């Protein structure tokens, strides 16, 4: 896979970098955009940004010639750096969710329940958790190919395995599941209930947006992690090597699209046509 | 200077027909929903009918619905209404009312007991 | 007196001292351009006096 | 009864002669005779500073006397004082009644007032002994939503409600010496001359009536307008003023010729008018509208000449410093922009 | 310079020790929501508090801070300061039905209020006040709506009504009528972003301030659906 590899690379990384570069811009230098929730969008646009800045070129660069240009401290702080963000990416949007939640389940509540402090107090929190997972093999294939021969090995053992995608992808999955089933849940009772109010005289919207953000979310990181669940429990010859790396490259293709499904409201297209 | 000058008529026996005009200058007529506000003796200012800038939504009030026809020249900045099958309970005096700000679909106090853009009226009474 | 006192009042504003608009026009533009020369909105100033 | 209509019978007589007073004094138009004078050009402005302390819409501001230090009304219960070069708030003034409409700051810079829907015009002390800020006096005489005002001295607030009157308080004893009436509707805007002898007021009736500060009754009457009148200011020479209506269409008036000079209109905009004030020479008429954006008016072409921008809400306030170096103009966004 | 340096430093702990309270005053004013009242002179506005120009009413419930205040002083013209209350939450616009005669001067404001530049996106919780009064009326027969209201003598119970226990079709017919005068006035320029809550209340009634704390949340919450994309 070469044809089609520098168009991708070029393409990832480039809109990456541009889009939370925007994202990041637009937040700080508008001060109508700084609303109580969009300290959660920053954290998420910091995160990407990192991913799409320093974690997929040494990716693609090992996907495309499998020999490691750096030495293997190079590529085992790649690997802390790749686990920490990555979380902190799926963690903040698992935050996005719950503020919506709370927001729509509990609207008069809202702006005297989750304040300013609190909220850069929780993403405070969901970085520091995610650099607690990610530093876990620092402290603390059967190891082939960490012995520096040109190689370095992501293969762990399996309670490093379970508690990763546990505590990065499992979790945040449930949360966002169950909370934006009872937000499509009141959003269409609202929405029933308004137009059998207003057509008393002789399309669906939550649907879309809501499928879209879900869709969006576990078509590019549910795969991934299925499949490291499964290398894990299994081992090497259920699933090559290649294939993962490939699902990575999904995953990273996530965190590139996340700008663009959470920044679409009027608001943030005003503000990028000031900038642009 | 905005001024709305009236000339109506009189006493007319019940049944009968009346025409008001409202000859108006000073503005631009076009732009504007004039309406018509009448006062019966000893009693407070009502609405009667309004007429959009063009002449396209026309609504009335209920006691005078059915009676009275209101129909605008933006041509010759006038403003007419015919009425016929008068009532006793038509005696009063006419208005023909302006409305404070161009463009507006809604026209706001407009019935107010100290108005500006608002004619000096007329007297129309209805007896034997 | 509610008439009464409008004609009169009317009558004040009948007695103030008026004069050609083409003369009231050159005097409004003469002082414009007298000053000119002290307004950093028309002619802009260097940026080190500039205080903002 | 029947004597009214022969007072009304005549009173419209001469008043046709007042018009053909001011036919007669109506030699040609002022745009005819200020063609030939060179365009200002397009003015490129740009936002040199931005204040962003309130929490609601900011309906009116006034500059200080020193050019510097400005105060902001906001409908929140608080009456900030800016530092423009510092970007600093001396005070934070906490009101009693939180829906305020209008502010003022005094010449010799020390008493800051405002008041609005409560009706009451409440006047401020900043300079102390007790190191706090306290309200100095509390004049309550009006009837209806107070609009305007604006100091004349440290003891002259003259003020400007919706009870169709004006009034000039006395802030040693509160009671007003002075009572104005002949207005119709709400009267919204006013603005002092620079020698402070005789100020006009704009009303909610298509009219602008040239008041006298010591006399005490109406001097001259201006209608030419189509709706409300939002805002009111003199030209710099004193000796004419131009006022923004709410039909979109800002006109120029002359004191002297007792006329109305030009139109200030453009065949696009129907949003009104909401500030009106002028440069330090007075050829920069900056109008702001309900259209989310400012303007710049060329005073002596009507042709628009630069336009302003950067609010996402509608602007209600604009003021001009007393050098002229800068204008400040507050929207309903809490968003208190500086603009040299 | 040692002078000048003590004057800019003095600002920026001034600056830091106002921006402190003000933060603090921002908290409080977010979780207050001010309501906007208004209706005829004999409609019974202060009927329903039962906790100068504006007299201010707050009240608690369900451990939220209402924020409800009349507006009586000012004259009878409206057309300049109502443009100042477009940040409330809502508008409660209560208005009596008894006076047939003194109704379609109240459909005119209502409409007025509706359609207005600054106040479109200003939900309008309506009140109706005498019922007790409407009730009395249209059962002694004496006066008819029809001379006032002739598009009332083709007009049907709607099949959504909910009738009262031991209530004539008669004052039914009556209420839901007025209703129904009011909400075709609404919907017919509804942009989805203000709406109308018709309620019917006595003036004898003890919740009054419950069916505005679930329909001030209803009204906050088909606010945030529509910001986020998703209504
Ligand atoms: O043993 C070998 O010989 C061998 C040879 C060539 C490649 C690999 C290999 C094996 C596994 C993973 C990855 N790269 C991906 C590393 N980022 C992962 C990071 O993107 C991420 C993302 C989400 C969650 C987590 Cl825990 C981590 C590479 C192993």
């Amino acid at each position: 896979a070469v044809a089609l590899a520098g168009a991708l690379l070029a393409l990832e990384v480039l809109a990456t970098v541009g889009g939370n570069l925007l994202v990041i811009v637009a937040i700080a230098r508008t001060p109508r955009l700084q609303t109580m929730t969009n300290v959660f969008v920053t954290s998420l646009a910091t995160a990407d940004l990192v991913v799409g800045l320093l974690v997929v070129p040494p990716g693609a660069t090992l996907a495309l010639t499998g020999r490691w240009p750096l030495g293997a401290t190079g590529c085992e702080l790649w690997t802390s750096v790749d686990v920490l963000c990555v979380t902190a990416s799926i963690e903040t949007l698992c935050a996005l969710a719950v503020d919506r939640y709370l927001a729509v389940t509990n609207p008069l509540r809202y702006g005297a329940l989750v304040t300013k402090r609190r909220a850069r107090a929780a993403v405070v929190l969901v970085w520091v958790v995610s650099a607690a997972v990610s530093f876990a093999p620092i402290m603390s294939e059967a190891q082939r190919c960490h012995s520096n021969p040109h190689c370095c090995a992501f293969a762990s053992n399996i309670p490093y395995a379970l508690l990763s995608s546990s505590v990065s992808f499992y979790l945040p999955l449930l949360v966002m599941l169950f909370v934006y089933a009872r937000v499509f849940l009141v959003a269409t009772r609202q929405l029933r209930l308004l137009r059998r109010e207003l057509g008393r005289f002789p399309e669906h919207r939550a649907l879309r947006t809501l499928g879209l953000i879900v869709g969006t979310f576990t078509l590019c990181w549910l795969p991934f992690f299925v499949a490291n669940v499964m290398r894990a429990l299994g081992g090497p010859s259920l699933v090559p090597s290649p294939a993962l790396l490939a699902l990575n490259w999904l995953g990273y293709a996530n965190s590139a699209f996340n700008p663009l499904i959470y920044c679409r409201s009027p608001d943030f297209r005003s503000a990028f046509r000031r900038l642009l | 200077q905005v001024q709305l000058q009236e000339s109506g008529g009189g006493l007319v026996q019940p049944g009968g027909s009346l025409r008001l005009s409202c000859a108006a200058s000073g503005f631009t007529f076009s732009n504007y929903k004039m309406n018509w506000v009448r006062q019966a003796p000893g009693k407070g200012l009502e609405w009667v009918s309004d007429i959009s800038q063009s002449g396209a939504s026309i609504s009335y009030t209920g006691s005078v619905k059915g009676r009275f026809t209101i129909s605008r020249d933006n041509a010759k900045n006038t403003l007419y209404l015919q009425m016929n099958s008068l009532k006793p309970e038509d005696t009063a005096v006419y208005y023909c009312a302006r409305c404070p700000a161009p463009f507006t679909r809604d026209c706001f106090d407009v019935t107010s007991t100290t108005y500006a853009y608002r004619g000096q009226g007329t007297q129309v009474t209805v007896s034997s | 007196a509610q008439a009464r006192k409008l004609v009169e009042q009317l009558k004040m504003e009948a007695n103030i001292d008026r004069i050609k608009v083409s003369k009231a026009a050159a005097d409004l533009m003469a002082y414009c351009e007298a000053h000119a020369k002290e307004d950093p909105l028309l002619t802009p100033v260097p940026a080190s006096e500039n205080p903002f | 009864q029947s004597e009214l209509d022969q007072l009304r019978q005549e009173a419209e007589q001469l008043k046709n002669q007042i018009r053909d007073a001011r036919k007669a004094c109506a030699d040609a138009t002022l745009s005819q005779i200020t063609n030939n004078i060179d365009p200002v050009g397009r003015i490129q402005m740009r936002t040199r500073r931005t204040l962003r302390g309130h929490l609601a819409k900011i309906y009116a501001m006034h500059w200080g006397t020193d050019s510097r230090l400005l105060v902001s009304a906001s409908q929140d219960g608080k009456l900030i004082i800016w530092d423009s070069y510092t970007t600093n708030k001396v005070h934070a003034i906490p009101l009693r009644s939180s829906w305020v409409m209008t502010c003022a700051y005094a010449p010799s810079g020390n008493y800051v007032a405002c008041g609005g829907l409560d009706n009451i015009c409440s006047i401020y002390n900043l300079k102390t002994r007790e190191g706090n800020v306290r309200v100095s006096r509390e004049l309550a005489g009006h009837t209806g939503y107070l609009s305007c005002c604006r100091f004349l001295d440290d003891n002259q607030i003259v003020t400007s409600s919706g009870d169709t009157t004006c009034a000039l308080w006395d802030i040693e004893t509160g009671q007003q010496t002075t009572t104005f009436t002949g207005h119709t509707g709400d009267v919204m805007s006013l603005s002092l001359a620079p020698d402070t002898r005789l100020f006009v007021s704009g009303a909610c009736d298509a009219s602008a009536k040239l008041w006298d500060v010591r006399e005490g009754m109406c001097r001259q009457t201006f209608t030419g307008h189509e709706s409300d009148i939002n805002a009111i200011c003199f030209f710099p020479n004193g000796n004419a003023f131009a006022t923004g209506s709410d039909d979109a269409t800002c006109r120029l008036f002359d004191l002297r010729a007792d006329q109305e000079l030009m139109t200030y209109s453009h065949d696009n905009i129907i949003c009104g008018i909401t500030s009106v004030s002028f440069s330090k020479s007075g050829r920069l008429l900056l109008a702001g509208y309900d259209d989310f954006n400012c303007n710049v008016w060329d005073a002596l072409k009507a042709d628009r000449a630069g336009v302003l921008a950067g609010h996402d809400n509608r602007v209600s306030c604009l003021g001009v410093t007393d050098d002229g170096m800068a204008v400040a103009t507050g929207s309903w966004d809490s968003f208190l922009k500086i603009w040299n | 310079t040692e002078d000048q340096r003590n004057e800019e430093k003095a600002q920026r702990e001034a600056n830091k020790k106002i921006e402190k309270q003000l933060q603090k005053d921002k908290q409080v004013y977010r979780a207050t929501h001010r309501l906007l009242l208004l209706g005829a002179d004999n409609s019974g506005k202060s009927t329903i508090v039962k906790q100068s120009g504006i007299f201010e009413t707050k009240f608690q419930v369900d451990k939220v801070n209402f924020h409800m205040f009349d507006v009586g002083g000012q004259r009878d013209e409206r057309r300049k300061w109502i443009q100042c209350f477009n940040d409330v939450t809502a508008i409660i616009f209560v208005v009596d039905s008894s006076d047939y005669n003194r109704l379609q001067e109240a459909l005119n404001l209502f409409k007025s209020i509706w359609n207005n530049r600054w106040l479109r996106t200003i939900s309008v919780i309506l009140f109706l006040n005498k019922q007790d009064l409407l009730a009395e009326k249209v059962l002694a027969g004496k006066s008819k709506i029809e001379d006032y209201f002739p598009e009332f003598a083709r007009y049907t119970t709607p099949e959504d009504a909910t009738p009262e226990p031991g209530e004539d079709p008669r004052v039914t017919r009556a209420k839901y009528f007025i209703r129904d005068e009011f909400l075709r006035i609404s919907t017919a320029s509804g942009d989805g972003r203000h709406y109308c809550y018709p309620h019917f209340t006595c003036a004898v009634d003890t919740e009054n301030a419950r069916r505005i704390f679930n329909d001030c949340r209803d009204i906050i919450q088909r606010m945030h659906l529509r910001q986020y994309e998703l209504l």
